[PDB]
Protein backbone atom coordinates (compact mmCIF):
# COMPACT_ATOMS: atom_id res chain seq x y z
CA UNK A 1 0.00 0.00 0.00
CA UNK A 2 1.38 3.37 -1.10
CA UNK A 3 0.15 5.63 1.68
CA UNK A 4 2.23 8.33 3.33
CA UNK A 5 3.48 8.03 6.90
CA UNK A 6 1.21 10.81 8.18
CA UNK A 7 -1.85 9.28 6.47
CA UNK A 8 -0.93 5.85 7.86
CA UNK A 9 -0.68 7.26 11.38
CA UNK A 10 -3.97 9.13 11.03
CA UNK A 11 -5.90 6.11 9.75
CA UNK A 12 -4.29 3.88 12.40
CA UNK A 13 -5.24 6.27 15.20
CA UNK A 14 -8.79 6.73 13.91
CA UNK A 15 -9.31 2.98 13.50
CA UNK A 16 -7.61 2.18 16.81
CA UNK A 17 -5.28 -0.48 15.38
CA UNK A 18 -2.43 -1.12 12.94
CA UNK A 19 -3.97 -1.28 9.48
CA UNK A 20 -0.83 -1.97 7.43
CA UNK A 21 -0.47 -5.33 9.17
CA UNK A 22 -3.79 -6.65 7.79
CA UNK A 23 -4.72 -5.01 4.48
CA UNK A 24 -7.96 -5.83 2.68
CA UNK A 25 -6.39 -5.25 -0.76
CA UNK A 26 -4.37 -8.07 -2.31
CA UNK A 27 -0.80 -7.84 -3.62
CA UNK A 28 2.04 -10.06 -4.84
CA UNK A 29 1.43 -12.45 -1.91
CA UNK A 30 -1.30 -14.25 -3.89
CA UNK A 31 -0.46 -17.32 -5.96
CA UNK A 32 0.56 -17.04 -9.60
CA UNK A 33 -2.07 -17.29 -12.32
CA UNK A 34 0.04 -19.88 -14.18
CA UNK A 35 0.70 -23.08 -12.23
CA UNK A 36 2.64 -26.29 -12.89
CA UNK A 37 0.64 -29.29 -14.12
CA UNK A 38 -0.90 -31.59 -11.48
CA UNK A 39 -0.55 -35.37 -11.26
CA UNK A 40 -3.81 -36.29 -9.48
CA UNK A 41 -3.57 -39.78 -7.93
CA UNK A 42 -6.01 -42.64 -8.48
CA UNK A 43 -8.43 -44.28 -6.08
CA UNK A 44 -8.36 -47.59 -4.21
CA UNK A 45 -10.25 -49.54 -6.90
CA UNK A 46 -7.37 -49.16 -9.39
CA UNK A 47 -5.85 -52.60 -8.74
CA UNK A 48 -5.10 -55.13 -11.48
CA UNK A 49 -6.17 -58.15 -9.40
CA UNK A 50 -8.24 -59.10 -6.34
CA UNK A 51 -10.63 -56.36 -7.48
CA UNK A 52 -13.95 -57.99 -8.40
CA UNK A 53 -16.84 -55.55 -8.52
CA UNK A 54 -19.14 -57.87 -6.55
CA UNK A 55 -16.93 -57.34 -3.48
CA UNK A 56 -17.16 -53.52 -3.69
CA UNK B 1 -8.75 -93.55 -28.06
CA UNK B 2 -6.56 -95.69 -30.31
CA UNK B 3 -4.62 -97.21 -27.41
CA UNK B 4 -7.76 -98.18 -25.46
CA UNK B 5 -9.34 -99.88 -28.48
CA UNK B 6 -6.07 -101.57 -29.46
CA UNK B 7 -5.49 -103.02 -25.98
CA UNK B 8 -9.08 -104.23 -25.46
CA UNK B 9 -8.70 -107.53 -27.44
CA UNK B 10 -5.57 -108.53 -25.51
CA UNK B 11 -7.43 -107.78 -22.27
CA UNK B 12 -10.22 -110.08 -23.46
CA UNK B 13 -7.79 -112.82 -24.51
CA UNK B 14 -5.58 -112.81 -21.40
CA UNK B 15 -8.10 -111.70 -18.78
CA UNK B 16 -8.98 -108.59 -16.82
CA UNK B 17 -7.03 -109.80 -13.78
CA UNK B 18 -3.77 -110.06 -15.73
CA UNK B 19 -4.10 -106.43 -16.83
CA UNK B 20 -5.21 -105.33 -13.35
CA UNK B 21 -2.13 -106.89 -11.73
CA UNK B 22 -0.01 -104.01 -13.05
CA UNK B 23 0.15 -100.58 -11.44
CA UNK B 24 -1.45 -99.43 -8.23
CA UNK B 25 -5.13 -99.62 -7.38
CA UNK B 26 -7.27 -97.55 -9.78
CA UNK B 27 -4.17 -97.19 -12.00
CA UNK B 28 -4.08 -100.59 -13.67
CA UNK B 29 -2.24 -101.75 -16.75
CA UNK B 30 0.73 -100.90 -18.95
CA UNK B 31 1.00 -97.47 -20.59
CA UNK B 32 2.89 -96.29 -23.68
CA UNK B 33 5.37 -93.52 -22.88
CA UNK B 34 6.83 -90.81 -25.09
CA UNK B 35 10.04 -89.15 -23.96
CA UNK B 36 11.07 -85.97 -25.75
CA UNK B 37 13.12 -82.83 -25.24
CA UNK B 38 16.46 -82.59 -23.44
CA UNK B 39 17.21 -86.29 -23.14
CA UNK B 40 20.06 -88.23 -24.69
CA UNK B 41 17.76 -90.79 -26.35
CA UNK B 42 14.27 -89.45 -27.02
CA UNK B 43 12.02 -92.46 -27.66
CA UNK B 44 8.60 -94.10 -27.38
CA UNK B 45 8.41 -97.06 -24.99
CA UNK B 46 5.83 -99.32 -23.33
CA UNK B 47 6.23 -99.72 -19.59
CA UNK B 48 4.34 -100.49 -16.38
CA UNK B 49 1.90 -97.81 -15.26
CA UNK B 50 3.19 -96.52 -11.92
CA UNK B 51 6.86 -96.11 -12.88
CA UNK B 52 8.90 -93.29 -11.32
CA UNK B 53 9.59 -90.43 -13.71
CA UNK B 54 13.32 -90.42 -12.93
CA UNK B 55 13.51 -94.19 -13.38
CA UNK B 56 11.74 -93.97 -16.75
CA UNK B 57 14.05 -91.21 -17.99
CA UNK B 58 17.28 -92.84 -16.78
CA UNK B 59 16.30 -96.27 -18.10
CA UNK B 60 14.65 -95.74 -21.48
CA UNK B 61 15.56 -92.20 -22.56
CA UNK B 62 19.26 -92.46 -21.68
CA UNK B 63 18.99 -89.75 -19.02
CA UNK B 64 18.61 -86.00 -19.18
CA UNK B 65 21.26 -84.14 -21.18
CA UNK B 66 24.09 -83.13 -18.86
CA UNK B 67 23.09 -85.48 -16.04
CA UNK B 68 20.20 -85.48 -13.60
CA UNK B 69 21.49 -82.36 -11.82
CA UNK B 70 21.01 -80.51 -15.12
CA UNK B 71 17.24 -81.07 -15.08
CA UNK B 72 15.14 -77.91 -14.78
CA UNK B 73 11.54 -78.96 -15.45
CA UNK B 74 9.32 -81.67 -16.90
CA UNK B 75 5.91 -81.58 -18.57
CA UNK B 76 4.84 -85.16 -17.80
CA UNK B 77 1.63 -85.60 -19.79
CA UNK B 78 1.66 -83.40 -22.89
CA UNK B 79 1.38 -79.65 -23.24
CA UNK B 80 -2.01 -79.52 -21.51
CA UNK B 81 -0.63 -80.73 -18.18
CA UNK B 82 1.17 -78.20 -15.95
CA UNK B 83 4.92 -78.53 -15.54
CA UNK B 84 6.68 -79.65 -12.37
CA UNK B 85 10.22 -78.74 -11.22
CA UNK B 86 13.11 -81.02 -10.28
CA UNK B 87 12.25 -81.16 -6.57
CA UNK B 88 8.90 -82.89 -7.19
CA UNK B 89 10.18 -84.77 -10.27
CA UNK B 90 12.68 -86.65 -8.08
CA UNK B 91 10.23 -89.10 -6.50
CA UNK B 92 6.96 -88.87 -8.47
CA UNK B 93 5.18 -91.84 -10.02
CA UNK B 94 3.57 -91.90 -13.49
CA UNK B 95 -0.16 -92.43 -13.04
CA UNK B 96 -3.36 -90.42 -12.78
CA UNK B 97 -3.67 -90.21 -8.99
CA UNK B 98 -0.01 -89.64 -8.12
CA UNK B 99 0.38 -86.97 -10.80
CA UNK B 100 -2.84 -85.30 -9.67
CA UNK B 101 -1.45 -85.13 -6.13
CA UNK B 102 1.54 -83.34 -7.69
CA UNK B 103 -1.01 -80.83 -9.11
CA UNK B 104 -0.39 -81.91 -12.71
CA UNK B 105 -2.31 -84.93 -13.99
CA UNK B 106 -1.11 -87.84 -16.13
CA UNK B 107 -2.61 -86.63 -19.40
CA UNK B 108 -1.30 -88.55 -22.40
CA UNK B 109 1.99 -89.62 -20.74
CA UNK B 110 4.06 -87.39 -23.04
CA UNK B 111 7.17 -86.52 -21.02
CA UNK B 112 8.88 -83.35 -22.28
CA UNK B 113 12.03 -82.55 -20.34
CA UNK B 114 13.92 -79.25 -20.15
CA UNK B 115 17.38 -78.74 -18.65
CA UNK B 116 18.64 -75.53 -17.04
CA UNK B 117 20.00 -74.20 -20.36
CA UNK B 118 16.57 -73.30 -21.78
CA UNK B 119 14.19 -70.36 -21.38
CA UNK B 120 11.22 -71.75 -19.45
CA UNK B 121 9.14 -68.61 -20.05
CA UNK B 122 9.80 -68.87 -23.79
CA UNK B 123 8.75 -72.54 -23.88
CA UNK B 124 5.51 -71.90 -21.99
CA UNK B 125 4.82 -68.91 -24.24
CA UNK B 126 5.31 -71.09 -27.32
CA UNK B 127 2.79 -73.57 -25.91
CA UNK B 128 0.34 -70.71 -25.33
CA UNK B 129 0.88 -69.54 -28.92
CA UNK B 130 0.09 -73.07 -30.11
CA UNK B 131 -3.16 -73.00 -28.13
CA UNK B 132 -3.98 -69.58 -29.59
CA UNK B 133 -3.50 -71.00 -33.08
CA UNK B 134 -5.59 -74.10 -32.32
CA UNK B 135 -8.74 -72.73 -30.66
CA UNK B 136 -11.87 -73.07 -32.78
CA UNK B 137 -13.24 -69.68 -31.71
CA UNK B 138 -16.74 -70.90 -30.86
CA UNK B 139 -17.02 -69.65 -27.27
CA UNK B 140 -15.89 -66.26 -26.00
CA UNK B 141 -13.74 -67.27 -22.95
CA UNK B 142 -11.39 -69.50 -24.95
CA UNK B 143 -11.28 -67.27 -28.04
CA UNK B 144 -10.74 -63.92 -26.34
CA UNK B 145 -8.89 -65.05 -23.22
CA UNK B 146 -6.44 -67.34 -25.00
CA UNK B 147 -5.60 -64.53 -27.42
CA UNK B 148 -5.13 -62.23 -24.40
CA UNK B 149 -2.94 -64.83 -22.65
CA UNK B 150 -0.83 -65.13 -25.79
CA UNK B 151 -0.24 -61.38 -25.92
CA UNK B 152 0.57 -61.18 -22.21
CA UNK B 153 2.95 -64.15 -22.46
CA UNK B 154 4.90 -62.60 -25.33
CA UNK B 155 5.46 -59.47 -23.24
CA UNK B 156 6.45 -61.65 -20.27
CA UNK B 157 9.22 -63.33 -22.26
CA UNK B 158 10.67 -59.90 -23.02
CA UNK B 159 9.99 -58.78 -19.45
CA UNK B 160 8.23 -55.67 -20.72
CA UNK B 161 5.50 -56.04 -18.07
CA UNK B 162 5.26 -55.23 -14.35
CA UNK B 163 5.09 -57.53 -11.26
CA UNK B 164 1.46 -56.60 -10.47
CA UNK B 165 0.25 -58.11 -13.76
CA UNK B 166 1.41 -61.65 -12.94
CA UNK B 167 -1.47 -61.93 -10.49
CA UNK B 168 -3.68 -60.39 -13.16
CA UNK B 169 -2.59 -63.14 -15.54
CA UNK B 170 -3.34 -65.78 -12.92
CA UNK B 171 -6.87 -64.40 -12.51
CA UNK B 172 -7.42 -64.40 -16.27
CA UNK B 173 -6.54 -68.09 -16.49
CA UNK B 174 -9.00 -68.89 -13.69
CA UNK B 175 -11.75 -67.08 -15.58
CA UNK B 176 -11.14 -69.24 -18.65
CA UNK B 177 -10.93 -72.62 -16.93
CA UNK B 178 -14.32 -74.09 -16.10
CA UNK B 179 -16.21 -71.57 -18.25
CA UNK B 180 -15.61 -72.84 -21.80
CA UNK B 181 -17.50 -75.35 -23.93
CA UNK B 182 -14.63 -77.85 -24.14
CA UNK B 183 -11.36 -78.52 -22.31
CA UNK B 184 -9.07 -76.66 -24.72
CA UNK B 185 -9.58 -73.61 -22.50
CA UNK B 186 -8.47 -75.62 -19.47
CA UNK B 187 -5.51 -76.95 -21.46
CA UNK B 188 -4.43 -73.39 -22.23
CA UNK B 189 -5.03 -72.13 -18.68
CA UNK B 190 -3.10 -74.87 -16.87
CA UNK B 191 0.42 -74.37 -18.36
CA UNK B 192 0.30 -70.67 -17.44
CA UNK B 193 -0.73 -71.57 -13.89
CA UNK B 194 2.09 -74.09 -13.59
CA UNK B 195 4.66 -71.62 -14.87
CA UNK B 196 3.47 -68.92 -12.46
CA UNK B 197 3.27 -71.30 -9.49
CA UNK B 198 6.76 -72.72 -9.95
CA UNK B 199 8.74 -69.88 -11.57
CA UNK B 200 7.35 -66.55 -10.34
CA UNK B 201 10.89 -65.47 -9.28
CA UNK B 202 12.12 -65.95 -12.86
CA UNK B 203 9.35 -63.72 -14.24
CA UNK B 204 10.01 -61.10 -11.57
CA UNK B 205 13.75 -61.11 -12.27
CA UNK B 206 13.17 -60.80 -16.02
CA UNK B 207 10.85 -57.83 -15.48
CA UNK B 208 13.37 -56.18 -13.15
CA UNK B 209 16.20 -56.72 -15.63
CA UNK B 210 14.13 -55.20 -18.45
CA UNK B 211 13.23 -52.20 -16.29
CA UNK B 212 16.89 -51.68 -15.42
CA UNK B 213 17.95 -51.96 -19.07
CA UNK B 214 15.30 -49.52 -20.32
CA UNK B 215 15.23 -46.92 -17.50
C1 LIG C 1 -4.44 18.60 1.38
C2 LIG C 1 -3.56 19.33 0.33
C3 LIG C 1 -3.46 18.55 -0.99
C4 LIG C 1 -2.32 17.54 -0.98
C5 LIG C 1 -2.83 16.10 -0.76
O1 LIG C 1 -3.99 15.91 -0.63
O2 LIG C 1 -1.92 15.01 -0.71
C6 LIG C 1 -2.29 14.02 0.22
C7 LIG C 1 -1.02 13.28 0.69
C8 LIG C 1 -1.01 11.89 0.08
O3 LIG C 1 -1.59 11.01 1.04
P1 LIG C 1 -1.86 9.45 0.57
O4 LIG C 1 -3.31 9.27 0.20
O5 LIG C 1 -1.49 8.52 1.68
O6 LIG C 1 -0.91 9.14 -0.75
C9 LIG C 1 -1.35 8.24 -1.76
C10 LIG C 1 -0.19 8.18 -2.78
O7 LIG C 1 0.56 9.34 -2.62
C11 LIG C 1 -0.68 8.15 -4.27
O8 LIG C 1 0.34 8.74 -5.06
P2 LIG C 1 0.28 8.54 -6.72
O9 LIG C 1 1.46 7.72 -7.17
O10 LIG C 1 -1.01 7.84 -7.10
O11 LIG C 1 0.31 10.05 -7.44
C12 LIG C 1 -0.93 10.68 -7.73
C13 LIG C 1 -0.71 12.20 -7.71
C14 LIG C 1 -1.46 12.83 -8.88
O12 LIG C 1 -2.81 12.40 -8.87
C15 LIG C 1 -3.70 13.39 -9.37
O13 LIG C 1 -3.31 14.18 -10.16
C16 LIG C 1 -5.17 13.44 -8.90
C17 LIG C 1 -5.40 14.52 -7.84
C18 LIG C 1 -6.15 15.74 -8.38
C19 LIG C 1 -6.64 16.66 -7.25
C20 LIG C 1 -6.45 18.16 -7.60
O14 LIG C 1 -1.17 12.75 -6.50
C21 LIG C 1 -0.99 14.16 -6.42
O15 LIG C 1 0.07 14.64 -6.64
C22 LIG C 1 -2.18 15.07 -6.07
C23 LIG C 1 -2.42 15.18 -4.55
C24 LIG C 1 -3.50 16.21 -4.22
C25 LIG C 1 -3.29 17.55 -4.96
C26 LIG C 1 -4.32 18.62 -4.53
O16 LIG C 1 -1.04 13.15 2.09
C27 LIG C 1 -0.53 14.27 2.79
O17 LIG C 1 0.23 15.02 2.26
C28 LIG C 1 -0.96 14.54 4.27
C29 LIG C 1 -2.01 15.66 4.37
C30 LIG C 1 -2.66 15.73 5.75
C31 LIG C 1 -4.00 14.97 5.81
C32 LIG C 1 -5.13 15.82 6.46
C1 LIG D 1 -8.79 -80.07 -27.25
C2 LIG D 1 -8.83 -81.56 -27.09
C3 LIG D 1 -8.14 -82.37 -27.98
C4 LIG D 1 -8.16 -83.74 -27.84
N1 LIG D 1 -7.47 -84.53 -28.73
C5 LIG D 1 -7.49 -85.90 -28.60
C6 LIG D 1 -6.80 -86.68 -29.50
O1 LIG D 1 -6.16 -86.15 -30.40
N2 LIG D 1 -6.81 -88.05 -29.38
C7 LIG D 1 -7.52 -88.64 -28.36
O2 LIG D 1 -7.54 -89.86 -28.25
N3 LIG D 1 -8.22 -87.86 -27.46
C8 LIG D 1 -8.21 -86.49 -27.57
N4 LIG D 1 -8.91 -85.70 -26.68
C9 LIG D 1 -9.70 -86.32 -25.56
C10 LIG D 1 -10.96 -87.00 -26.10
O3 LIG D 1 -12.10 -86.43 -25.50
C11 LIG D 1 -10.92 -88.50 -25.83
O4 LIG D 1 -10.43 -89.20 -26.95
C12 LIG D 1 -12.29 -89.06 -25.47
O5 LIG D 1 -12.60 -88.65 -24.17
C13 LIG D 1 -12.26 -90.58 -25.52
O6 LIG D 1 -10.97 -91.01 -25.19
P1 LIG D 1 -10.72 -92.33 -24.30
O7 LIG D 1 -10.63 -93.54 -25.18
O8 LIG D 1 -9.42 -92.14 -23.57
O9 LIG D 1 -11.84 -92.51 -23.31
C14 LIG D 1 -8.88 -84.33 -26.81
C15 LIG D 1 -9.58 -83.52 -25.92
C16 LIG D 1 -9.55 -82.14 -26.06
C17 LIG D 1 -10.30 -81.28 -25.09
S1 LIG E 1 -12.83 -73.82 -25.49
FE1 LIG E 1 -13.19 -75.38 -27.10
S2 LIG E 1 -15.23 -74.83 -27.95
FE2 LIG E 1 -14.52 -73.01 -26.77
S3 LIG E 1 -13.49 -71.71 -28.33
FE3 LIG E 1 -11.86 -73.00 -27.38
S4 LIG E 1 -11.72 -74.81 -28.76
FE4 LIG E 1 -13.69 -73.78 -29.26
Amino acid sequence: ASATRVIQLLRNWASGRDLQAKLQLRYQEISKRTQPPPKLPVGPSHKLSNNYYCTR
Amino acid sequence: NVETVAVSPTICRRGGAWFASFGRERNSGTKLFNISGHVNHPCTVEEEMSVPLKELIEKHAGGVIGGWDNLLAVIPGGSSTPLIPKSVCETVLMDFDALVQAQTGLGTAAVIVMDRSTDIVKAIARLIEFYKHESCGQCTPCREGVDWMNKVMARFVKGDARPAEIDSLWEISKQIEGHTICALGDGAAWPVQGLIRHFRPELEERMQQFALQHQ
